[PDB]
């Protein structure tokens, strides 16, 4: 497992890119990063980065106004940004369905009014609210149809056909199709999680992944930003920094033992927050090639 | 998910062909546990089963055995019902098991128990038994094989006649009552589960081999479609053959007359006859000891 | 509405004849009667009268032994009798299904082993137990499939088809077929109820009919035996008899006002119980042509 | 069931053409009540509706009206949702209703109330209103028709312009402010429900008829796609036309300037302008009386 | 660390109140006729009621709950809910401990952007805590180089729980535990 997102950044088949991470763990950053890396690596395909965060993180990350109307980020003719408001208890799945169905209407609407078509969309999942809850209802209720359809086959079908397997066939058809919307092919859809080496973060991460696994949604990418690696930076000293990383190293080992076959890309900590297309691309380069605190130390103390 | 499982499965069997058994086993289980935690049983089942296969193929009974148990646990956790697919997975794993595996019997029991809980068979699925029987026989667990074969399929019946025939042949000093000790097992066991077809076929195959090897004095007696290979030096075999047909008539009189003529045999198979008399003649009165 | 069962007795299309009436109201009698009237009126069709009453009412009504094996009643080569035992809480409909499915296996089994085929079967419903409860589950559960199928159509089918109306069609197909087994055509299936002019009987009748209507099962025949008509019999007198009919006349009017468009055939009371093929046919003649206590008085005081 | 319903329906309409109204009504209801008791709503609905149709066609408002109510009761008992079929039944019955039926309004109210409870329209289904409006107008219930048409379909809009046009014409002594009393209703009502399309179309049809009948002095002013039929003898109509477009801009300044130029009109339509200023200009401050 | 071990801090009041709905209603028209065929019930209920509510309320002067957290998103989320849970138990809560604080704008030996940036984030949330829990005892504890262990280093660090920690003067005590 290469601690990078290369295989994904260079993938031309993927058309659904999920990006989650509750806890103000730099979700917005990772989202713009993964979107830029894929757009630059595949200039022969249109990409769309959409967020639902009411704070308009994408507009504050790039430095330009993004609305419900998809707009190409200035300087790139391959990447586009979208900031919509996904809102402007009896049956499970319904509510979630309405929410997602609405965001997709905002997608097809921006592909008709210039933009034409985006080959792969970068979903910047909301900060809170399991917007992927409906990723299980369709399989759930359906399987219930199967228990319903079969059982409704009293002794027979000898006598059931005298008073009346189209039911056992159409069920299986409505079955696969459905399971094909959640499974949505691991080569076509994937989910990228973001976090940091900290107790609470791991807790939030561990559950997030479980949730997705119950959705059968492919997950094999865990981003961990804010890492110190304070044992290599050319300008040592500062116990305060060394102590903090000693704690981050503790958990990081729990992450490398918890997710052994996962793409755990460890990102470096930057002095200030990274904003602007420029500082973003230079920081996202580490998502393609591992960050080496021994040599790439310059690039970091550069964004500062 | 489907494209991810397939991939990792190679990096697993890669750690196995490399020697990294611990790595291969530890990684797979933790990952498998994850699927189970999310109730994605189906995924875990294929992963676990596949992992167990490779381990057993690499002569790693330790890991192989462990995974089998883990698979079964899920089987009961996913309430996997007994059917072709469900049985097939276990049959494929049983084939790679080493007849000397210190867990053999345990593995077998677990699988069969599962078949019992998720099927209408009080003792487990027939087909499954056919495989289990052969495995037990490979570890010289004859008595255990006999039982399973008895409750197996048509092939089991053949492997049960071979199990009894290869045993009879193993006897250095054969005697008139020796051939009965083996042959009788076929007649009684099958008659208990009321499988007249198997009782007749197992009988024919065993009696014909006995004639082509020992060359005993006999003469086939035919009457109204039925045949009784009358052996001139094996009364035990004659009695046993008549007992079979008698049960088929379910007529009290015939059962009593047959026993009264063979008083000795009636005391040797006391308990056995008592049962047959209850299952085929509705007799509640115990069996009065002749001797 | 002709107060008779003529239209049904002479019908060659009907192949499912129901006959119910809890309360020891002479159900067995009416059953054998309706079966004989149809068999004699249509000698070019095989009829089968089957009962589930553990008292073997058909064997005591004709005077011969009837078992699970259909046997032609002696003297008739058009009518056949069948007496089977329909038995030898979580999901509604199941139990009933198993019970009916079994009786139908006993029907097809007697049409292969001589008898070949019965054009119309006369179902002598059991005395107790709603053996027609499953006559609603099939429509019930199915309609639930429709609420299930439709709702499972989140916004779209624009996006539902991008991730995966075969479901809206096959449902409607599995729908009709099902509804065709309950409806079973009013020209192919009907239900005949039996009772008497007495409080408790009416109570039992009223509910029975409601139950059948909820099954959409056609019902338009109500048999009322044991009637006195003690104001016409040639040999008047006997207050005891006149008083009893004054009460029966009271309720009979509630029946003619409760079931205005129903076939309310009023049968006469016989001295003793009617048994034997002979006395049965002569009494069943009133099911084809109304009974007139002024002229048919002889036929009754004859069965005595 | 399906073959039985059809049949009886003839013996019912047979009792109606024979004069036996009581018999026909009594029998049908009791029978219908039976279907309802068994929750066989659908059956009762067709029976009741059909019975009501025949009664109304036979000029029997009494029975006809009664059945309509009964149908509605079931509609609410079966929770019949508002859709084409559901509405159609009522529309077909409303067509046979006598404009003078003493229950008319009640019948109408009942139907509409049902549409409100089983639809997302706070005031009832549009299409349904189109039919209801026409019925009310046949009984000279103009004001009631106006409301329904206002909340109706495109055809209603046409029948609303005809209702206002036939009223304006009914006036013997026409004046400059008379034509405004009718025309203004179209502009205000449609602007409240924010139906600019209907507001513009109703305006065009009404202003063109007014020009082809009264032959007033005017001249069409066109600017940036918009047109304003400037009447030389009807200032009220000019103001009203500008008000419409103004609301379309949703610009506070324009709304204030238009009112300040027509101070008199700003006091005649005080309340109306106050509302428009809140729905199109976000004004919370009340309307200061000019006079 | 996990598991709401205080979940049973609501059942006793719950089931009890249900007894009251039960007890009262079971008083059909009367007690005229209910006494002819048979308020000890309306009294003993109220007695079993108070006693119960006295085991949860357990006096705010006798029982209290101290919560601990740090100025970080996830922590606040966990804290906010924890407090809600306790309030539903009617359990007194007015103390929120926030350790690991930097106060890197006072320590005598400034520098280190890495440390200044982290506290800029901790200061962000800390303000949400001072506005979320206005009438709560929000004691802000200082961050120590390594973890504090041993009776000695513990008492010297716990002194700040009695007297507020001043990063301008108490800086010594901290760089001391190091
Ligand atoms: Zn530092």
């Amino acid at each position: 497992v290469e601690p990078n997102l290369h295989s994904l950044i260079t993938s031309t088949t993927h058309k659904w890119i999920f990006v989650g991470g509750k806890g103000g763990v730099g979700k917005t950053t990772s989202s713009c990063s993964i979107a830029i890396q894929m757009a630059l690596s595949q200039p022969n395909k249109q990409f769309l980065l959409i967020s639902t965060d009411p704070a308009h993180n994408l507009s504050d990350a790039f430095g330009e106004k993004f609305g419900k109307d998809a707009r190409k980020v200035t300087g790139m003719n391959n990447l586009s940004c979208m900031e919509i408001d996904p809102s402007a208890g009896s049956i499970p799945g319904i509510d979630e369905a309405l929410s997602f169905m609405e965001v997709m209407k905002h997608i097809k609407r921006q592909e008709q009014g210039e933009g034409e078509t985006f080959d792969t969309v970068i979903f910047d999942t909301a900060p809170t609210g399991h917007t992927l809850r409906f990723l299980q209802l369709p399989n759930t209720l359906s399987k219930l149809l199967e228990k319903f359809g079969e059982i409704t086959n009293k002794l027979g079908p000898m006598l059931n056909s005298f008073m009346g397997i189209s039911g056992k066939l159409n069920e299986l058809k409505a079955n696969v199709e459905t399971i094909r919307q959640q499974f949505t092919d691991p080569d076509l859809t994937t989910f990228v999680c973001v976090c940091i080496s900290e107790f609470l973060s791991l807790y939030e991460t561990e559950r997030l992944i479980q949730e997705l696994i119950s959705y059968d949604m492919d997950v094999n990418s865990i981003i961990v930003n804010q890492l110190l690696f304070a044992e290599n930076d050319q300008e040592h000293n500062c116990k305060r920094c060394q102590a903090r990383w000693k704690m981050q190293k503790k958990y990081l080992d729990q992450i490398d033992e918890l997710y052994e076959d996962f793409h755990v890309v460890k990102m470096p900590l930057c002095a200030g927050e990274i904003r602007g297309l420029n500082n973003l691309t230079k920081f996202s380069q580490f998502l393609n090639k591992e960050y080496n605190p021994i040599t790439d130390g310059k690039v970091i103390y550069e964004l500062e | 998910m489907g494209a991810k499982l397939a991939k990792t499965l190679q990096r697993f069997e890669n750690k196995i062909k490399a020697g990294d058994y611990y790595e291969a086993h530890q990684t797979l289980r933790t990952i498998a546990n994850r699927y189970v935690r999310s109730k994605s049983y189906e995924h875990a089942i294929e992963l676990i089963s596949q992992g167990a296969l490779s381990f057993l193929k690499a002569k790693q009974g330790g890991s192989g055995t462990d995974l089998i148990f883990y698979l079964l646990e899920v089987y009961d956790l996913a309430e996997v019902k007994v059917d072709d697919i469900s049985v097939a997975r276990l049959v494929r794993l049983i084939a790679e098991l080493d007849p000397s595996e210190p867990n053999l019997k345990d593995v077998i029991t677990g699988m069969n128990n599962w078949s019992i809980k998720f099927s209408e068979y009080k003792f487990g699925d027939p087909y499954l038994h056919n495989t289990i029987g052969s495995k037990l026989l490979e570890g010289d667990f004859v008595y255990e094989a006999e039982r399973y074969f008895m409750l197996g399929t048509h092939d089991s019946m053949i492997k049960y006649v071979d199990l009894l025939w290869d045993w009879l042949c193993q006897v250095d000093d054969i005697e008139d009552s020796t051939v009965a000790e083996f042959f009788s097992r076929l007649v009684f066991n099958y008659l208990f589960i009321s499988n007249i077809s198997f009782a007749h076929e197992s009988k024919d195959i065993f009696l014909e081999r006995f004639i082509e090897k020992f060359h005993p004095k006999y003469e086939k007696i035919d009457k109204n479609g039925y045949e009784i290979v009358f052996f001139e030096d094996y009364s035990d075999l004659n009695f046993l053959q008549l007992l079979l047909i008698t049960c088929q008539t379910a007529d009290a009189s015939y059962f009593l007359n047959l026993k009264n003529h063979y008083l000795d045999f009636s005391q040797a198979y006391k308990s056995e006859l008592e049962f047959l008399g209850q299952e085929y003649f509705n007799i509640v009165a115990p069996k009065q000891t002749n001797f």
